[PDB]
RNA sequence: GAGU
């Protein structure tokens, strides 16, 4: 948690002095941490989106209507 | 002397009226309104300026520190357009703002003399608009469509009938401010006036005034009519106003000082009123019989003791009158409530309202609004005042304020933000009037009542939203640390600002994918206007009200452009010539008619102004630059239409085409086409795909040039001059000395977009039209865009169409065509599909891009290189792999069977899933361009390397050539400056090109010109090196991608799209059809000449659907080609130019009262012969909308093209050889291949992916989904007696896993049985009922 | 409206005539969209009873 | 948007 916090606070500074975005290398410099750790924290970072979320801008599909199930094998493959 | 491209091709105009004023830039709305938001105008409260001064200067809570706004600056865009498209980013510029942190003293009174730190703080990146009026959001083109909405201000609506059996006329005033809560004042059936604050619940309007500090008496004053009643001796006298007793029957005996006037009882006429009026009547002697039933004004106490004898606004009784006058008070104040003109309204509200003082009024406010909160006085005061009179929460805007001023007829247009107290009372005033039948109601659909919100205004809105949240945060931080140590740059945040902005552009419904199928769709789409979106109506929100057509749409919105079904009535196209005033009201241009005479003065009028004046029709007949033809002319006014005289005539329609938008204007024979089909026609045009071989419309409107030019898909000359070098990549032009600036170089640069992919997959390729060394001037069309001919919109192609029945092939608007269409490659379209493959890293393993693929044929491996990348330019098929990717396979326990198997052959099966990006099923073709996205950390693959080196190759070439040819024009002018005074050619030429640093002669205004171009070489060395550096930096630099993503490969694949059976095609008249069969040339019926037919449309698809324009087009279309092929014949026979000139000029001047008088003669032979060549395959004609080519002119043309006058010819069947029993209609129709391709719309599915929860197949060929068998569909089955079909649908074909698997097995083995089970959807349902706490179960039988 | 349209599609109608026709056109097309939904609703009701 |  604490580490996440640090991240975003510094993010503002960095964005404002670079002019745009901090690349993982550049961010990792200022943190005094390893680049792959920062990269993997970014990956773990993002939280779940709702399954009922209207993905269709028109309340057309609720995410579930896209959903493929990898567990069920086809009747073809059963044969 | 016409312009040089027109000499290359003119199209003939049959219009009788000469349109005076010019074609405006059509997408000005977009350009100009976006420019509003940026506008660096000092006093103008617009965009940035407006928002900043509203927020700033923001002072600290303590009143000591403050942040002040000075000025802003926009960084020049950090990354270019194409790059944004490629890398999936939004195209945006950095904003910085000069803020001054200013610190006042506690100690010194207001000594602005503590600290000033002044600096530029970064406020984030702001999405920029493209040149064409579009936006670049997350790598894709959207447009923000202009928005209609009901303007802030005041509306007075009527409930017509509505509720009640009575049909009680219930009027109401609706107050809508720009920013803030709303007020509703509506009439009870019982005539009582109720308010709804924020339209919540109804209570008495009177109590509002109580809160405003007004007591009962002041209220009754400002609304109802005062009447003074004096008590003297023993008789009652009143101060009487003459006009008060008008139209009343009679009770008592009026005497006027002396003489009698009015008979007791007999109804007084108007004459008796003036008699008495001029008699100076100050005090008429009334009986007190009247006052029995009137009512009291103020609260009269008895001064002598001070006891409350009688209170305000009470019923009148005899006994208290006596006690009252005994209190010594002999001057009281009756009310005038006589029904009819001034009914008992406000008085009645007062009675029912048990609420008392300002206190219980404030508490009653608070109670309805926050039920369950204590009557703390502070809460009440704070609530009410801050509801309507607070600066930050309540803003009418100039817009709201000005329109409010229009309803009330207020003096000044200029408004302060808050509702003044006086505003409120005014509302109600007008309300009473109306209830009597004094006032008139406001129309919900009036044009002046709806405003249009262009992009600038809406941008400003959402920027002010980001700024509001900014204010909460910033003001909180202004009390944060110490006033000494902190910096404003650290305290000021971008997040909520840029978040709100990217939500407007990206997530808004108003920011939508544009149609780029053709320039038309683009152009039109940008100027479409929707009444929907934020602050506007939804679909359910729309009844009959707004969907229906208002007559005031005339000249402002095209009445026939709009999507059918749900969207109809909501979204319409802006008509041609209409444009927005500063306040966002639509104005239409009209010609002034100064008392009978028609001037050249153009006046733009708003809707409400338009209603007032009398306008003549565009078609009305005029006399030579003066007056009218007709004594009684055809005119409109007050919304109505009829016949009117010259003297009242104030204005007139500017041109015919001013009624309609862009799409509809192209339709030539629009006058003869019913609106059902007209509508669809304009829609269809938007869906037409350009073929590679774009053809100009032979049947046009003159319109086709302006459309194409404004779309900006073509390349146009900025200065013109002479074309020095033309490439199918770049065109360089040397400008004429007239337009050329002497300091800079005069070599103009046009980079050409070649074979580029649009949003809808359609091709945009720009080909050069003119010839090298030709002269053109400003605004001539150099390169054609995709669906464009030499400047003309070339949306489609025109073919030989015979109207006639075929052996059931042209059945119900079905369409029959010749093999020749395929043969000639007309209606073949190029489609680019862009496809990606992503290399990410899971904790399961980093995926790699390599050519390493377990267990595939080396045949497929072959197209891949060392890195796993396709060789560029290979032709690929369905199933073939483009890009190699490998993925860590998870754990799989193989059945002992497979272990055995694996042991046996020992095949090297490593835990790896084949991730490589496969080619589409049923789509194939050549890859053009592949792209690499290297992440920074891990180094690039060999292919990545090689490809970024190819980028180097190209980049370098271009800049170098840019530099060198610039010198050629520069050193060309310096030699042209060096040869004037001292004529020394030879020596200079042979003396070295780079040594001209040493050259220099005399000094005056000419050495001033030498050193100018001389310091142009010295800045090219410096500038060009920085140029080179810029390009180098961005290719190599590590692409900031999504976290977790190692690398990417997008690939553009070409598709050669052939017309085939089942494709969709239409003409301009809304007549549409699917292609049923392509017949060999032999089947095709043929002419007398032996020319075989191209397309056969069924005639019976015409008359009942009512597009007659396509028939007219047919005939005109034939006529055009007649002139063209007669020209070809005389051309093949050489002959002489003179005869050709004579015929073709007489041809131009063919039209009845045709405007265009081209007395040719002066034109040089080259221009003439060149022109004839272009018209060898048909003269391009213009019937403009509502003033084009009528029937007569058409027939004349057919005879000079050597045609039978009917335009029906006798036709021979290619099958049998026999003549048809009667002549048939043939001719050219200009048609199109629509975006809907059966190629895609074919969807094959037996079995494939299922949904997660219900376990039903997903939807669409997108994920190989199954079609839904719906409620309705079910019903079909049920109609029949088919149980097991049903059951198949319900079970084996849907959510029954057991059933479909085992039935598959049995089908393969030769069984065909069901073997039934249970739909898992139902299992789902059961357990879901059980989670609700409801018992659901199977009763065992 | 009291004044009707004198011309025919063969002749070609004018500014005012064409404008006047659009009102009815649009009303018709909107009728379609709304009315079939009410019809559909009805029919499903019937179905569900019997 | 397409169409019924
Ligand atoms: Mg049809």
């Amino acid at each position: 948690i604490e580490t996440i916090n640090k991240l975003n606070r510094i993010s503002r500074q960095m964005l404002q002095e670079m002019g745009r975005e901090p690349t993982p290398e550049e961010l990792a410099e200022r943190m005094l941490m390893p680049e792959d750790k920062i990269r993997k924290v970014l990956k773990i970072a993002k939280e779940p989106i709702s399954m009922e979320t209207p993905i269709g801008d028109d309340e057309d599909s609720h995410l579930g209507d896209f959903i493929e199930d990898t567990t069920l094998e086809l009747p073809l493959d059963s044969a | 002397v016409y312009s040089y491209t027109e000499k290359k091709r003119i199209r003939k105009d049959f219009g009788k009226r000469p349109q005076v004023l010019d074609v405006p830039y059509l997408l000005s709305i977009q350009l100009d309104s976006f420019q509003k938001f940026i506008e660096q105008d000092p006093e103008g409260q617009y965009g940035l300026e407006a928002a900043f001064r509203s927020v700033f200067p923001i002072q600290s809570y303590s009143g000591n520190s403050e942040l002040q706004y000075v000025s802003y600056r926009l960084g020049e865009p950090v990354f270019d357009v194409q790059e944004c498209q490629i890398r999936g980013v939004t195209y945006s510029a950095p904003l910085r703002v000069k803020l001054r942190l200013v610190i006042y003293e506690r100690e010194a009174p207001e000594g602005t003399v503590k600290d000033i730190k002044e600096q530029e703080v970064y406020m984030g990146e702001i999405p920029l608009m493209t040149d064409n009026g579009t936006f670049v959001i997350n790598g894709t083109e959207r447009v923000i469509v202009s928005q209609l909405h009901r303007s802030p201000g005041v509306f007075f609506d009527s409930d017509k009938g509505k509720t009640h059996s009575s049909g009680k006329v219930l009027y109401n005033a609706r107050i809508i401010p720009y920013r803030g809560s709303w007020l509703d004042f509506e009439f009870d059936p019982k005539d009582n006036l109720f308010v709804r604050i924020d339209r919540r619940r109804k209570l008495p309007a009177t109590i509002i005034l109580r809160a405003l500090n007004y007591t009962t008496e002041q209220i009754l004053d400002l609304f109802f009519e005062k009447v003074i009643f004096e008590i003297r001796d023993n008789k009652l006298q009143m101060e009487l106003v003459p006009e008060r007793l008008r139209g009343e029957t009679a009770s008592f005996d009026i005497e006027a000082n002396g003489k009698v006037y009015v008979e007791k009882g007999r109804r007084i006429t108007a004459r008796h009123i003036r008699q008495l009026e001029k008699d100076d009547v100050k005090l008429i002697e009334v009986p007190v019989e009247y006052i029995a039933g009137k009512v009291v004004a103020k609260d009269y106490i008895d001064e002598s003791t001070g006891e409350l004898i009688c209170a305000a606004n009470m019923e009148l009784s005899l006994d208290l009158l006596a006690k009252l006058s005994q209190s010594g008070h002999k001057r009281i104040e009756t009310l005038f409530t006589n029904d009819l003109d001034h009914g008992p309204y406000i008085s009645e509200t007062l009675r029912v309202d048990p609420t008392n003082d300002r206190l219980s009024a404030l508490v009653e406010i608070y109670r309805m609004m926050r039920p369950g909160e204590p009557p703390t006085r502070e809460a009440a005061e704070s609530l009410f005042e801050n509801l309507f009179f607070s600066e930050d929460r309540y803003d009418l805007s100039a817009v709201g304020r000005m329109k409010f001023n229009r309803s009330l007829l207020r003096e000044e247009i200029e408004g302060s933000g808050i509702l003044s107290k006086d505003d409120i009372i005014d509302v109600m005033k007008k309300l009473i009037d109306i209830r009597n039948g004094k006032g008139e109601v406001d129309d919900i659909d009036h044009l002046g009542n709806r405003r249009i919100r262009s992009v600038g205004e809406m941008a400003e809105n959402q920027f002010r939203v980001g700024l509001v949240r900014v204010e909460r945060a910033v003001k909180e931080r202004l009390s944060l640390g110490d006033l000494d140590t902190l910096m404003p740059q650290d305290m000021i945040n971008a997040k909520p600002i840029s978040a709100a902005v990217k939500e407007f552009f990206g997530s808004s419904q108003l920011s939508q994918f544009m149609d780029q199928n053709n320039p038309l769709s683009e152009i039109t789409h940008k100027r479409r206007i929707s009444a929907l979106g934020p602050g506007g109506l939804t679909r359910e929100r729309a009844g009959f009200e707004v969907r229906d057509v208002h007559p005031t749409h005339y000249g402002r919105v095209c009445p026939i452009e709009t999507p059918e079904g749900p969207n109809i009535g909501l979204i319409n196209s802006l008509s041609v010539y209409a444009q927005t005033n500063e306040y966002g009201f639509l104005e239409t241009p009209y010609r002034k008619v100064t008392d009978g005479v028609v001037t050249d003065e153009i006046h733009y009028l708003s809707a409400i102004e338009e209603g007032n004046y009398v306008i003549a029709q565009a078609n009305s007949n005029l006399d030579e630059e003066g007056h009218f033809v007709e004594d009684l002319v055809t005119c409109r006014s007050k919304g109505e239409s009829s016949l009117f005289s010259r003297d009242q005539v104030d204005y007139m329609d500017v041109s015919t085409q001013q009624v309609v938008s862009v799409g509809a204007s192209l339709i030539p024979f629009l006058e003869h086409d019913d609106a059902n089909r007209a509508l669809m026609g304009a829609n269809m045009q938007r869906q037409a795909v350009p073929t590679l071989r774009a053809d100009k419309p032979l049947v046009g409107t003159g319109m086709e040039r302006a459309v194409a030019v404004d779309s900006g898909v073509t390349a146009v000359a900025k200065r013109g001059g002479v074309v020095q070098y033309v490439d199918a990549s770049r065109i360089v032009i040397k400008v004429n000395e007239d337009e050329m600036y002497p300091g800079e170089a005069g070599i103009d640069i046009y980079n050409l977009t070649k074979y580029t992919r649009s949003n809808q997959n359609t091709c945009i390729n720009q080909m050069p039209c003119v010839s090298l060394g030709e002269p053109v001037e400003r605004g001539d069309v150099l390169a054609d865009g995709p669906s464009t001919d030499l400047g003309e919109l070339a949306l489609g192609q025109n073919m030989r169409v015979a109207f006639m029945p075929w052996n059931g092939y042209n059945f119900e608007d079905s369409i029959l065509v010749s093999e020749r269409v395929v043969q000639e490659d007309r209606f073949t379209t190029i489609h680019i599909q862009e496809l990606a493959c992503v290399s990410r890293d899971t904790k399961l393993g980093p995926e790699e891009i390599t050519a390493d693929i377990p267990n595939v044929g080396e045949a497929a491996l072959s197209k891949l290189d060392e890195s796993g990348i396709v060789y560029i330019g290979a032709e690929v098929t369905g199933g073939d792999i483009l890009v190699g990717k490998v993925t860590p396979k998870g754990e799989t326990q193989l059945t002992p069977e497979e272990k055995l198997l694996r042991a046996i052959f020992g095949e090297k099966a490593s835990d790896v899933k084949d991730s490589s990006l496969r080619v589409p099923n049923g789509v194939s073709g050549t890859v053009i361009d592949v792209q690499v996205f290297t992440r920074d950390g891990v180094e690039k693959d060999k292919r990545a390397l090689e490809i970024e080196e190819m980028q180097l190759k190209q980049a370098k070439k271009d800049l170098s050539e840019e530099l060198q040819i610039l010198e050629a024009g520069l050193f060309s002018r310096i030699r042209a400056v060096l040869v004037a005074g001292g004529v020394e050619a030879e020596k200079l030429d042979k003396l070295p090109r780079d040594r001209w640093l040493e050259l220099g002669l005399t000094d005056e205004e000419k050495q001033n010109q030498l050193e100018q171009l001389a310091e142009q070489y010295d800045e090219l060395k410096h500038e060009f090196e920085k140029k080179l550096e810029a390009k180098r930096r961005k290719i190599t630099q590590g692409d900031d991608l999504a976290p977790g993503v190692l690398k990417i490969v997008k690939v553009y694949l070409a598709v050669k799209r052939r017309i085939q059976p089942g494709d969709k095609m239409a003409g301009r008249h809304g007549n549409k059809g699917v292609i049923s069969k392509i017949n060999p040339i032999e089947d095709m019926p043929y002419d007398e000449n032996g020319t075989p037919v191209d397309i056969v449309l069924n005639p019976l698809g015409v008359p009942s659907r009512m597009n007659i324009g396509q028939i007219l087009e047919t005939h005109l279309g034939m006529a055009a080609k007649g002139i063209g092929d007669k020209i070809n014949a005389m051309l093949k026979q050489q002959q002489e130019v003179a005869k050709l000139r004579e015929f073709i000029q007489r041809a131009y001047d063919l039209g009845a009262d045709v405007r265009q008088k081209v007395d040719l003669s002066t034109f040089s032979d080259e221009e003439v012969m060149r022109l004839a060549e272009n018209l060898r395959k048909g003269m391009p004609i213009a019937t403009p909308v509502f003033d084009g080519a009528k029937e007569a002119e058409i027939k004349e043309l057919l005879k000079l093209g050597d045609l039978p006058t009917s335009g029906q010819i006798r036709l021979y069947d290619g099958r049998t050889g026999e003549q048809f029993e009667r002549p048939v209609t043939v001719g050219y129709m200009y048609m199109l291949k629509l975006n809907h391709l059966v190629d895609d719309k074919m969807h094959a599915r037996s079995t494939g992916s299922y949904s997660l929860v219900t376990q039903q197949p997903l939807g669409g060929k997108a994920q190989f989904g199954g079609q839904r068998f719906g409620e309705m569909e079910v019903w079909a089955l049920e109609a029949y007696g088919a149980a097991y079909t049903l059951q198949e649908m319900l079970t084996v074909k849907s959510d029954d896993v057991n059933g479909r698997t085992k039935m598959y097995k049995n089908i393969v083995d030769g069984n065909h049985q069901m073997e039934p089970g249970m739909p898992e959807s139902f299992n789902v349902l059961l357990k879901e009922i059980r989670s609700l706490g409801i018992n659901i179960e199977l009763e065992d039988e | 409206i009291e004044t009707p349209i004198t011309a025919n599609f063969r002749e070609g109608l004018n500014v005012l005539q064409y404008f006047i026709s659009t009102h009815g056109a649009r009303k018709g097309l909107a009728d379609t969209a709304l009315k079939t939904a009410n019809s559909g609703y009805l029919t499903r009701r019937l179905v569900d009873v019997a």
